[PDB]
């Protein structure tokens, strides 16, 4: 717990924009290529590698992760409220020291 | 009663919409990852441990979202034709229980 260290007001912790946006962009960006490449599967080999069942299910997963990736930085938006005891979530759940 | 020029397209193929996709893609993180330093102006120094987690969490997920987007345009064709010879170990990765 470190809190009366030198929290006093929510400065930093919480939001300060639309970061979840950027995030999610890049699935959305992502789906253009799936669905693309979909059109041209006839043209697909399968014998140099990535095939078009394995592509599909690959750049999804792919895609996924690569986008919390970048929610993991923002993943202090929730953070602010933490600081409440009414709710605790991450606090009571944790399991560390 | 042929029909010359009705209802065809043009340069829609030959133009390949595919690799102005995949470049497209890049794009989104490149220009995102931007984003996240004008807001680590905060005090602007060098420590950041949990920064530092989440912005190689991006990074190792790129590399599948990249090598995807080049076995796509290899085995589509049409869609592109480059190459990266440069290897690394994410392309191996590992599962354990």
């Amino acid at each position: 717990s470190m809190s009366q260290i030198m929290y006093n007001y929510p400065a930093m912790l919480g939001h300060a924009g639309d970061m979840a946006g950027y995030a999610g962009t890049l699935q959305s960006l992502g789906a253009e290529i799936a669905v693309e490449q979909a059109a041209l599967q006839s043209a697909w080999q399968g014998d140099t590698g990535i095939t078009y069942q394995a592509w599909q299910a690959q750049w999804n997963q792919a895609m996924e992760d690569l986008v919390r990736a970048y929610h993991a930085m923002s993943s202090t938006h929730e953070a602010n409220t933490m600081a409440m005891m009414a709710r605790d979530t991450a606090e009571a759940a944790k399991w560390g020291g | 009663m042929s029909l010359l020029d009705a209802h065809i397209p043009q340069l829609v193929a030959s133009q390949s919409a595919f690799a102005a996709k995949a470049g497209l893609m890049r794009h989104t993180i490149g220009q995102a990852e931007q984003a996240a330093m004008s807001a680590q102006a905060f005090h602007q120094g060098e420590s950041s441990a949990a920064f530092q987690a989440a912005h190689a969490r991006f990074v190792a997920a790129a590399a599948k979202v990249n090598t995807l987007l080049d076995v796509a345009q290899a085995n589509l064709g049409e869609a592109a034709g480059t190459y990266v010879a440069a290897d690394a170990a994410a392309a191996s990765t590992y599962t354990g229980f």
